[PDB]
């Protein structure tokens, strides 16, 4: 799904940036497209797409930091999703977190994710690789 | 214009369209607190300190943002409004560090005035603040978010009136804070050392680098001799932080004070500015007579030239090879005075004042070096000088007057008007008219472009054969738009382009001590700087022309031959290079 | 299906208004209907149309837009009519564009719903093939066009001025008013914004007549309103009730009563902006005028019903934490004033709270109510104001008694074993992390409440289940 850096930046930014109206507008529409096929929003390439648009970086970086509608950089190789919703907090998974803290590495929030309820609440907790 | 009616405290008033309650109340002798608002720039009302009760409303409304309507009676002395603003001031007090003994402005911080004015008694609300870090790596300006209260005025003034736009808001909740792009330091991003970033912040979260300790180390060594230097426009701003009335010249008094501080030599920027104007006229003649690159552009400010070399590297061949006057004074002082007085160049220290904060950047630059030695090794600002003299805390108001020394401190009015907006071109056209056509002019007719303030155009007949056009552009937006039209090449006809980094002249520069937004409401302060400067200029009893000074031609046929000599090409002119951009 | 829709008397409303009646007349009819805003504003809707058409515009063009965003969690109201019958939705702006003189508009839809986003594009495409949306509408000189706008449903963006800044591409920045968005909106020229549920009855009132809409309900509020129930309820689903409904009839006979034989304590309406309605007012009617004296708001139409098993302090911070991340952060009340109350009850639910603090919330209660900028701020303590007027006493169970009778407020309870039922197998003792469980075989183990974290891993480690929250 994620075809790395070069060809996608070129293909997607030489195709659907050059339109009229929607001043940021459809740029948010391509922002979700980035998280449709990158999983993150590139740091040094906002400058590239902005110099293509000819508009500075403060407003697009402000859009990026304003909404929590997408994700950022931190992705080492894998992700470990512990289901900790309200029904899962009734079950609880704190000893499992303590277990991985003594073997795998650091506590929640740092790469070596947090998930809302996704379904199948009867088998709490859920480990998502 | 449309006339609309209201009643303030039972008094009827007719105002034009666009008049808000706040300015009309101030016009009708009623005063209301504000932190959110500044004229023409920042109108968000987000401080929520300007609340006035409006009858018939569901909740209270902010005076700055609320537009008037026909026949509304309003009051400003209710228990409701006073209790609401007490609650909001209690709330907003919680974040900023209450360690006001170390706050940099301390007594001028208006938040302190609101605190002592609104009768805040206790702080019942303790708690935990944002994520702390201090970016003390930039060579000019340092931030500290422990004091910031997020008024958005800094990002607004950098975004629009400067047209730089390198700041923004990040995060949600407490993670909301003012940051540059991708949270690196200001030193590697496209900041221009504008200085309007610091002069409008209401809490002192923006600060200079207080570098007084090596001033004390330099003066503490007896073997190092110190030579101080006064910019031509600092003297209109010291009494401001001494509470003096408007526009009082404290020139001989500060001369006597700096003599009492024990500094070894005292001099001014005047003579080097005269030398620079004569030189710039000489390359004017050289480029016109050889059909050089047009237009040619001076290099008075480090700010906008750094802006061009960090933004527009294609515009390099139009620059002037000469440097700023202060560099020229430093070079001549470490060469001619050193050879005359047999004092070793590395045993001398030279310190100078100029309110333009971008100067601390160029001292970082290594390329402005004479035989591998930096031209000036240290410099302080007007606020820095104020802090140092209040360390000395000499009783300033009862000093006598003194004069500077020989040769290098002589005075002409043509560089008294150097610190004003456009006086450089005035002196340049004066000297080129006296050299080429023996014309004696003092003032020039100015036609300002309609709809844009800060851009100025003229056409002066220097010779009946060659007429020279004048363009003066000060303010970031003006520089931006003249850059855009010269990029298409629309203004190839003109010869002079005056780009000035700060708006309103260096008399509206960064280093000048703070003025509240209340005092900017009545009179624009640049007007009284202009009146004080013009009264200083019109009273110069000996010379009004630059090149007619005997001392400059004495040093010309004594040591520097003629302007644009090969030796002067090696020590008075040098090349510039583009700079990397990571915006 | 466009053919199944027109067999349900579809698009008959646009046929009559474009050939018979003036744009002045359609404004006068909704005033006879007595319809007001169902989005939470409470303003008369047809009155704002009078300002909309009569305003002065520098360019002679005016915008009309629609609100299709859902704010409250679990409030599934606007999505059902979007997936049920969107042809009447797009029909309604053509009536709206006729009344005030609009040629262009936009529809804001959340990107997180694949159910309706693909469905509505199908509806837009087939409508223009008939000639309904576009040019020469029913062989008339009025041209109206639409373009879909794909939002992602930001909770702070539901504010009226936040929709205008959403399509402008800036952040969701609520600006103070006046000037009004119906006077100075998109590009400084007036706009019209209404909720989908307002657009639902528009083809009804023009076809059936506004006299029938005013025939049902009370004098102050006319017409009908829809809700979306939820909580600890026997039956979950959608209801259609008129004006004139009380709380005790809706929870028992229509709602199906309380599941598992529990009894009613309080019911929350309006989401985070409303409040909890206890048993003492079950006989009362529900209305704009009735709830605001009762300490709540209609909200998105949700309903949250509660039982004994939950702690009233636990449901108190369960709403405001949702709004903690959703403040835009610009007014200092809704930025730093919000977390001020979090740390208060957080010491209380752990037991670090001290005396005299029951009065302490009230000074912060009136402040954020008064000086809030966007509508989130003053309605943030709307749960807080309601819960202290009616349920003031049981805080002292957590302040003085240091007990939680509900048994979910965690950091102050205790575990007691039932020696009659417990065998004393000691399975809970091995799974106790704190080693706070002691005892021997065939005898129920004894507890040390000093060493427990009150994590509660032991209570399900008992297969007999004889551990009680004491
Ligand atoms: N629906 C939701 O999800 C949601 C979320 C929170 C709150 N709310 C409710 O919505 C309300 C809206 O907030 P508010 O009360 O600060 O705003 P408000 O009074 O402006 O009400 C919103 C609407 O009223 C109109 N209006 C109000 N006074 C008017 C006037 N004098 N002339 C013309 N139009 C006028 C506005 O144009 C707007 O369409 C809140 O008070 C709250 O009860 C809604
Ligand atoms: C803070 C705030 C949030 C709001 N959120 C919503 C929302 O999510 N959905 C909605 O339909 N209306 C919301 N409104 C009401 C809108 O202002 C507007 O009234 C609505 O789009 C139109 O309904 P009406 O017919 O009552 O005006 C909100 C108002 C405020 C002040
Ligand atoms: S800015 Fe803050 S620390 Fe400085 S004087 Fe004012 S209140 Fe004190
Ligand atoms: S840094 Fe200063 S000017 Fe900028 S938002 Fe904070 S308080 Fe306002
Ligand atoms: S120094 Fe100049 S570029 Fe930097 S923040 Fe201040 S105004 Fe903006
Ligand atoms: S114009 Fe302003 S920024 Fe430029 S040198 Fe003068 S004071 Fe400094
Ligand atoms: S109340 Fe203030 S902080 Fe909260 S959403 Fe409105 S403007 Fe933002
Ligand atoms: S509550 Fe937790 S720590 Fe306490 S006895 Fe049970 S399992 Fe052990
Ligand atoms: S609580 Fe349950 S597991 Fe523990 S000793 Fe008693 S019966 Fe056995
Ligand atoms: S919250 Fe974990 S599966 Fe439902
Ligand atoms: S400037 Fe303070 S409330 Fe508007
Ligand atoms: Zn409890």
């Amino acid at each position: 799904m994620a075809e790395l850096i070069p060809v996608e930046n070129l293909d997607v930014v030489k195709a659907i940036v050059a339109e009229h109206r929607e001043v940021p507008g459809c740029l948010m529409q391509i922002l979700q497209e980035t998280q449709l096929k990158y999983g993150y929003l590139p740091l040094e390439l906002q400058g590239t797409i902005a110099d293509e648009l000819g508009i500075p970086l403060t407003e697009v970086y402000g859009v990026a930091t304003f909404y929590s509608q997408f994700t950022l950089k931190p992705k080492g190789k894998y992700k470990i999703g512990i289901c900790l919703g309200t029904a899962c907090y009734v079950r609880g998974s704190q000893a499992i977190i303590d277990k991985v803290n003594s073997v795998l590495g650091t506590q929640v929030g740092d790469t070596t994710d947090a998930t809302r309820c996704v379904g199948a609440c009867g088998l709490a907790p859920v480990m998502m690789i | 214009m449309k006339e609309i009616t209201f009643k303030i405290n039972g008094q009827e008033m007719i105002v034009p369209e666009g008049t808000t309650i706040l300015e009309a109340a101030r016009m009708n002798n009623i005063d209301i607190p504000t932190l959110c608002y500044l004229k023409d720039i920042n109108e968000i009302g987000a401080c929520r300190m300007c609340l006035v009760e409006i009858a018939g409303a569901r909740a209270l409304q902010a005076a700055c943002v609320y537009p008037v309507a026909n026949g509304i009676e309003v009051l400003t002395n209710s228990p409701k409004v006073r209790e609401a603003r007490r609650v909001n001031l209690e709330l907003i007090l919680s974040n900023h560090n209450r360690e006001c003994t170390t706050c940099i402005r301390s007594e001028n911080c208006e938040l302190q005035t609101l605190a002592t004015d609104l009768g805040v008694s206790d702080i019942p609300f303790e708690g935990e603040k944002s994520g702390k870090l201090i970016d003390d790596l930039s060579t000019s300006v340092v931030r500290d978010e422990s004091k910031c209260i997020l008024c958005k005025r800094c990002v607004s003034v950098c975004r629009d009136v400067q047209s730089v736009a390198v700041l923004g808001t990040v995060g949600r909740g407490f993670t909301s804070q003012v940051q540059p792009v991708f949270n690196k330091s200001l030193a590697d991003v496209g900041c221009i050392n504008c200085g309007q970033c610091i002069i409008n912040c209401p809490v002192g979260a923006l600060k200079e680098k207080s570098d007084i300790q090596r001033v004390w180390d330099a003066i503490a060594d007896p073997s190092k001799t110190v030579i101080v230097q006064t910019a031509p426009a600092v003297r209109a701003a010291l009494g401001e932080e001494f509470g003096y009335p408007m526009g009082t010249s404290v020139t001989g008094k500060m001369a006597a004070a700096l003599r009492r501080l024990g500094f070894d030599k005292v001099f001014d920027t005047d003579f080097g500015a005269d030398v620079c104007i004569m030189e710039e006229g000489t390359e004017l003649i050289g480029r016109v007579t050889n059909g050089g690159v047009l237009p040619m552009i001076t290099s008075c400010s480090p700010g906008w030239i750094k802006f061009i070399e960090t933004y527009y590297p294609e515009a390099i061949p139009h620059l002037s090879s000469c440097k700023s006057p202060q560099n020229i004074t430093g070079a001549l002082l470490k060469n001619h005075y050193a050879q005359t007085n047999n004092i070793d160049p590395k045993d001398m220290v030279v310190v100078s004042i100029m309110p333009c904060t971008a100067k601390k950047y160029e001292v970082q630059r290594e390329e402005l070096c004479t035989d591998g030695n930096a031209d000036v090794d240290i410099s302080i600002t007007t606020r820095e000088l104020a802090r140092m003299i209040k360390e000395a805390r000499i009783l300033f108001n009862k000093l006598p007057d003194e004069d500077f020394d020989d040769y290098y401190g002589e005075s002409t009015g043509a560089a008294v008007i150097f610190g004003a907006t456009g006086g450089v071109m005035e002196a340049a056209v004066r000297t080129v008219a006296d050299v080429l056509n023996k014309k004696d002019i003092q003032e020039i007719d100015y036609q300002i472009v309609r709809g844009v303030d800060g851009i100025k155009k003229a056409s002066v007949e220097v010779t009946p054969d060659l007429t020279v056009n004048l363009v003066v552009a000060h303010g970031g937006a003006n520089i931006r738009e003249v850059m855009e039209q010269l990029k298409a090449g629309e203004l190839a006809d003109t010869h002079f382009i005056e780009l000035m980094a700060c708006p309103g002249g260096c008399v509206n520069g960064g280093g000048q001590p703070i003025v509240s937004a209340k005092d900017k409401m009545d009179i624009d302060i640049r007007t009284e700087r202009a009146k004080a400067l013009y009264d200083e200029d019109a009273n110069v009893l000996t010379y009004r022309k630059s090149h007619q000074n005997p001392s400059v031609i004495r040093l010309y046929e004594e040591y520097l031959e003629e302007p644009n000599s090969p030796k002067a090409h090696h020590i008075l002119h040098t090349k510039y290079s583009a700079k990397p951009k990571l915006v | 299906n466009i053919d199944e829709y027109i067999g349900f008397d579809g698009y008959l409303a646009l046929e009559k208004v474009l050939l018979t009646m003036s744009p002045v007349d359609v404004i006068n009819e909704v005033k006879a209907s007595g319809l007001r805003g169902r989005g939470g504003g409470g303003f008369p809707t047809g009155l704002k149309w009078q300002f909309a058409h009569d305003a002065v515009s520098e360019d002679g063009i005016k915008y009309v837009a629609c609100n299709a965003d859902e704010g409250d969690p679990g409030a599934f109201m606007d999505r059902s009519v979007l997936e049920g019958d969107p042809h009447a939705v797009i029909e309604a702006m053509a009536i709206a564009g006729y009344a005030v003189g609009a040629s262009k508009g936009y529809v804001y839809v959340r990107a997180e719903y694949p159910i309706a986003v693909n469905r509505l594009q199908i509806a837009i495409d087939q409508a223009k093939e008939y000639g309904i949306l576009g040019e020469n509408i029913f062989e008339t000189d009025f041209s109206f066009d639409l373009e879909i706008r794909l939002g992602a449903g930001a909770f702070v963006c539901g504010e009226e001025t936040a929709l205008m800044n959403s399509i402008e591409g800036k952040r969701g920045e609520p600006r103070p008013r006046p000037p009004f968005p119906a006077n100075k909106g998109l590009f400084g020229k007036p706009t019209v914004l209404n909720n989908v549920e307002t657009y639902a009855n528009i083809p009804k009132i023009i076809l059936n007549g506004a006299e029938w809409f005013a025939s049902v309900g009370t004098e102050k509020s006319k017409g009908t309103k829809v809700f979306a129930l939820g909580g600890k309820i026997n039956n979950t689903g959608l209801l259609e009730i008129p004006m004139g409904t009380t709380l005790r009839e809706i929870i028992y006979e229509i709602g199906g009563g309380i599941p598992n034989g529990k009894a009613f304590k309080a019911a929350q309406t309006g989401g985070p902006s409303g409040g909890c309605l206890p048993e003492s007012l079950l006989d009362t009617e529900i209305d704009y005028d009735n709830l605001i004296a009762a300490g709540s708001m209609m909200g998105s139409g949700g309903l949250i019903v509660m039982d004994e098993d939950n702690c009233m302090v636990d449901v108190a911070r369960f709403f405001l934490d949702f709004t903690q991340d959703e403040s835009c952060g610009k007014c200092p009340p809704c930025r730093i004033g919000t977390k001020r109350m979090l740390e208060i009850l957080e010491r209380i639910c752990d037991g670090k709270g001290v005396e005299g603090d029951i009065e302490r919330l009230e000074e912060l209660a009136v402040g954020i109510k008064s000086s809030a900028l966007c509508g989130l701020g003053q309605t943030a303590p709307n749960p807080v104001l309601s819960t202290i007027r009616f349920f003031r006493d049981e805080y002292e169970a957590h302040i003085r008694d240091k007990k939680c009778p509900a048994g979910v407020c965690k950091h102050l309870l205790d575990f007691k074993i039932n020696a009659d039922t417990c065998k004393g197998c000691g399975i809970c003792a091995k799974k106790c992390p704190a080693d706070a469980i002691s005892g021997e075989k065939k005898k129920p183990y004894n507890i040390d409440t000093s060493k427990c974290i009150k994590c509660g891993a032991c209570i399900e480690a008992c297969p007999f289940g004889s551990i009680s929250k004491a």
